């Protein structure tokens, strides 16, 4: 299925998935396409920060899917 | 009609020049001077428009004070837009504060270009005011807060011009082929970064011509590494080169009128979590305007189930009317109506400086075209801060206003909520942006103002200009003077209940104040706020959050984006758990001879910079005050070759004036931008091969050319004045005034009548080409020339301290011309002072509105600290960026679980407690008898105090120990009188003899 990924910046990544693949899997995907290590990598969908040896499916992501990734800032 | 980059400079660089030069001829026209309105007026008049006026004639009542800080309980009865003038006035001198007397004559809008209406308008005026607006071509912004829940809408009109959507730097990169379909190849590895509709132009493509005439190419993505534009056959035919720079195209965008969102609204959505929310709280934001029409203007009774049933009505009505809103077969949501209901008269500190922070904003993208506009409709809730009503129950008494300022407050939350608020014990780590920010959210909510409650502040820092514009309890009078104390003092101002309850201090919180910020300190506080600047700083207090087990809100910006964290003991994850992405390191040999950057020229000027000005005069103090110095150096030192060079140097050509320090600065000019270039391409010419038989110089490697010094350029001119000034300032030589311009002439005269060494290369010298690659009587030499110390008895250098925000100092000067004459040896576009004073300087981004917006959010997390809430799918990590506008909402990650021996523990939050100094062979002992555990390791941070492969002498030194004399044994210095407690690490095998992870050790001395 595909998903996307929207960055803080704004930009869009589209991604092949599965169902089943795991948090690891995609974000290695993720990191092909846009060179960001898996440790850098805060995904969240739905409410949800998107763990670790969890699947896809286990946080119930759709075909068509939007994932965000987030950063944390030091500004204060 | 030119920017104060002294007051704007940490904006400046969030909005830019057009941006905020298109503010300063906008008037804004605010309608409602309640909490939203006033927070709204805050942050644009700290933003910088060219004027604010606000209309609210409506008296001052005490409950008006639940989230309008500027009012206090002596204005009651005067009107809100009068009384309000004076304070939003002294926030910024540059932008007059008007008050409008009526608003009778609605064509009075006329004189505005953007009208905000916030919770005091009505709908029906509203939608008349939106179409005067809408066809007249005034922007229309409205908001309104309704206890928990909030919305906004955004009308800029039929043609609105979005001049640059995100506010990104522009991407760029190098070529290395484009065939004639037009498919772009990049250089190596390097990653375009670019996206589908992304338009590109192109620099020094050879072979094609007019491709780099400015003419953009629409961009198809083929993968991370390459692009098309299109066929380039007329063009031309590749042969080398290229760089590609990102072009954001303006783009017109339409917005319907309030009137046709109300029955077809576009939302923007503020948690995906609770899609489904908006469509029911747009039909319940109107029908408590219906309702107020029923009710002569009245909102819903606090917590009244008949109200509430008959707001469930209106919606329901108002669905059939307004069909494509919820869609078919989709129910009211009557639960969340009735909360509406409940809440309708309620206002939430938090909520307010949420939706405050991002109107404010989109009042500034109105006025310049700057980032995408919200487009149109935004509905949001934090239901989730309300506390279990089994701990607090919410009904009509324990809601009932009781004649104060937190009436409104307690409409939500209920009367011993807010006590409970009160009676908190809080610590604030930080007193700026977000420290400011949060002392008025916390002067609002009371917070610390009960006998068993108070407030703890602190900031070493002083205030400074730069820190007026987004730290609005300073005044340009405050300047110099403590942060935190200065803090205080003002939200005192605004809520005489935390008079006697805010202890403000100025101690840094890292390990060197552990003796103020103790063991008994800490224990006695309900949570921890972070409001800093750095990781470090967050990183520390973490760890002492998760030692002391106390919940931590954590918080951050940077320009338009921000984010908070909860970190809750024995529930969720540390900051610390956690990585963020580092800075990204230039290459040596990029900085030392191959820059194509301007941030690699600005670092190689900035270390230059510190090398002439202040590692130079530090050397050369040592030397003369230290007798062991020189051979020290011998002894310890990365570069022996220089450092003993530098002391030569400064001492065999010391200045005895002005002029020679001209001299001197002309003679590093030729050195730095003409000799060792010269030298550079002696080694590698500009046709010189690699032995694949390609050009040396191409992708990442720009053949440099020498400069001639030409006083006539600005970049040549400035580096000599600059350079001869600081070395003046090292060697105590007066310049010919400090405030006075210099003149081009004068240095002239200097310079012409210098004779240049002609440059003649060393035919011996190895260039490093890549970081991967290889690269002492000569020194005997250097040492013997070094000048006796006596001779030179009571001289003293003056070392240089890098002060970015002084522009009279001569240090940006120096880096940004340095930099610049490196960048033109190398081809490389020169950059202006406040761009290097932005990379050299390190400067944050920094914006109210996203402060505001970022603090209002910890602010919703704080109330659930209050309830001691442990399920952690209550909580909410928060993400922004207002430049889209993106909002987005994650439950905290739960801390990870371990076992051992069959035992469960938390990795994070779970230790053993010891009590005494105990010997290390009863602690091995205890391990093993108590916990099944053998210990394999011991440390005390850096030192290793045990480990199970110590032979038995070593055993025999050490078995004996209390811990403490073990620590001193290998450290030599031994614990400070003060600590009352140490942390050990111990690595350990289980009962199978197989290596478990084990919580860390706790001593109670």
């Amino acid at each position: 299925m595909q998903i996307f990924v929207k960055t803080l910046t704004g930009k869009t990544i589209t991604l092949e998935v599965e169902s089943s693949d795991t948090i690891d899997n995609v974000k290695s995907k993720i990191q092909d396409k846009e060179g960001i290590p898996p440790d850098q990598q805060r995904l969240i969908f739905a409410g949800k920060q998107l763990e670790d040896g969890r699947t896809l499916s286990d946080y119930n992501i759709q075909k068509e899917s939007t994932l965000h990734l987030v950063l944390r800032l030091r500004g204060g | 009609g030119e920017i104060d980059e002294s007051l704007y400079s940490r904006q400046l660089y969030v909005l830019g020049k057009e941006a905020m030069l298109k503010m300063q001829t906008s008037n804004v026209l605010i309608l409602g001077l309640k909490g939203l309105g006033v927070e709204i007026a805050k942050n644009v008049v700290l933003a910088g428009v060219k004027s604010m006026t606000v209309f609210d004639p409506e008296p001052v009542q005490l409950a008006d004070l639940s989230t309008q800080f500027f009012l206090t309980e002596k204005d009651i009865g005067q009107k809100r837009g009068d009384v309000t003038r004076a304070k939003l006035a002294e926030l910024n001198a540059y932008v007059p504060v008007n008050v409008l007397d009526s608003l009778d004559d609605v064509t009075q809008l006329s004189q505005f270009q953007v009208v905000v209406a916030t919770d005091t308008v009505s709908l029906e005026d509203k939608v008349k005011i939106n179409e005067f607006c809408h066809s007249s071509g005034i922007r229309f912004i409205s908001s309104e807060t309704r206890g928990l829940f909030g919305n906004t809408f955004v009308d800029l009109g039929d043609e609105f011009t979005v001049l640059d959507p995100t506010g990104e730097e522009p991407r760029t990169g190098m070529v290395s082929d484009i065939e004639p379909d037009g498919t772009v190849t990049m250089l190596d590895d390097n990653r375009h970064g670019l996206e589908d509709g992304n338009f590109v132009r192109f620099s020094e493509v050879e072979g094609l011509d007019k491709l780099n005439d400015g003419t953009l190419f629409k961009v198809e993505v083929l993968g991370p590494f390459a692009f098309r534009i299109g066929s380039v056959k007329e063009y031309g035919e590749y042969k080398k080169g290229g760089i590609f720079t990102e072009v954001k195209v303006p783009r017109k965008i339409s917005f319907k009128s309030l009137k046709q969102q109300l029955s077809n609204p576009e939302f923007v959505f503020s948690d995906f979590a609770k899609f489904d929310r908006a469509a029911q709280l747009h039909l319940g934001f109107q029908a408590l305007h219906q309702f107020a029409v029923r009710h002569n203007g009245e909102l819903p009774r606090t917590m009244n189930d008949e109200d509430a049933n008959e707001l469930i009505k209106l919606v329901t009505d108002l669905s059939v009317q307004q069909p494509e809103v919820l869609g078919e077969g989709v129910d009211v949501n009557e639960d969340l109506i009735k909360e509406l209901s409940y809440q309708a008269r309620g206002d939430i500190p938090g909520v307010v400086a949420f939706f405050g922070g991002l109107v404010a904003q989109e009042v500034l993208k109105a006025c310049s075209g700057k980032f995408t506009p919200l487009k149109q409709f935004m509905y949001f809730d934090s239901l989730e801060s309300l506390p279990d009503p089994k701990n607090f129950p919410r009904n009509e008494k324990t809601t009932q206003p009781v004649n104060s300022r937190y009436d409104n407050q307690i409409a939500v939350f209920g009367l011993d909520f807010q006590k409970k608020i009160a009676n908190s014990k809080v610590f604030l780590v930080g007193s700026g942006a977000i420290g400011c920010e949060m002392l008025k959210n916390w002067a609002l909510l009371g917070l610390g103002s009960g006998s068993d409650g108070y407030i703890v502040v602190t900031d070493n820092d002083s205030i400074e200009k730069s820190n007026l514009n987004r730290q609005f309890l300073f005044r340009p009078k405050d300047v110099g003077k403590n942060k935190s104390e200065v803090a205080a003092e003002a939200v005192c101002a605004m809520n005489p209940d935390l008079k006697g309850k805010i202890n403000a201090k100025i101690d840094k919180v890292g390990p060197e104040t552990e003796e103020i910020f103790n063991d008994s300190f800490w224990e006695s506080l309900d949570f921890v706020t972070n409001a800093l600047d750095n990781v470090d700083a967050r990183t520390y207090v973490d760890r002492r959050c998760v030692f002391y087990r106390k919940p931590l809100l954590e918080s951050g910006t940077l320009g338009t984006k921000g984010n908070t964290q909860v970190i809750i003991p024995r529930l969720t994850e540390s900051y610390s758990s956690s990585r963020d992405p580092p800075e990204k390191s230039i290459p040596l040999c990029t900085l030392r001879s191959f820059p194509n950057k301007i941030d690699h020229t600005i670092a190689w000027a900035k270390s230059l910079f510190q090398g002439y000005f202040t590692d130079s005069a530090e050397n050369v103090n040592m030397y003369l005050t230290q007798p062991n110095f020189v051979e020290q150096t011998l002894k310890q030192s990365g570069d022996v070759k220089g450092v003993l060079e530098s002391i030569s140097d400064s001492l065999s050509s010391k200045p005895h004036n002005f002029e020679d320090c001209i001299k001197w600065a002309r003679l590093e000019f030729e050195k730095k931008f003409n000799h060792d270039i010269k030298q550079l391409l002696f080694n590698f010419p500009k046709d010189a091969k690699t032995s694949n038989g390609e050009p040396f110089w191409s992708g990442a490697k720009r053949a440099p050319t020498p400069l001639e010094f030409d006083i006539y350029n600005n970049d040549h001119f400035h580096f000599v004045v600059a350079g001869a000034s600081l070395r003046a300032y090292n060697y105590g030589i007066k310049s010919d005034d400090s405030n006075s311009k210099p003149n081009v002439d004068e240095y002239k005269s200097v310079i012409d009548h210098m004779i240049i060494p002609e440059f003649t290369p060393n035919a011996n010298l190895k260039i490093q080409v890549n970081d991967d690659d290889p690269d002492s009587d000569e020194i005997d030499q250097l040492v013997s020339s070094l000048p006796d110390p006596s001779t030179l008895a009571g001289f003293k250098l003056e070392p240089v301290d890098f002060e970015k925000d002084d522009d009279t100092n001569h240090h940006i000067e120096f880096i940004t011309a340095c930099s610049n004459c490196r960048a033109q040896n190398y081809f490389i576009e020169t950059a202006d002072r406040q761009k290097t004073k932005f990379i050299a300087g390190r400067i944050i981004p920094a914006i109210a509105t996203t402060t505001s917006l970022v603090t209002g959010l910890v602010n919703l997390e704080l109330y659930k600290l209050i309830d001691n809430k442990t399920d952690i799918e209550q909580y909410k990590n928060g993400f922004v960026n207002l430049a889209l506008p993106f909002f987005g909402f994650s439950e905290p990650i739960a801390s990870p679980k371990g076992e051992y021996n069959n035992k469960k523990y938390d990795k994070i939050w779970d230790r053993f407690d010891i009590k005494g100094d105990i010997k290390l062979s009863d602690l091995i002992e205890h391990f093993e008898k108590d916990e099944g555990l053998e210990i394999t390791m011991l440390s005390y941070g850096v030192s290793l105090l045990y480990a199970s492969f110590f032979p038995p002498k070593k055993l025999k030194e050490r078995l004996n120990l209390p811990i403490t004399q073990l620590v001193k044994l290998v450290t030599k210095k031994d614990i400070p009188a003060h600590v009352s407690t140490m942390i050990l690490e111990i690595c350990a095998d289980d009962k199978e003899g197989e290596d478990v992870e084990v919580p860390f050790i706790t001593i109670h001395l």
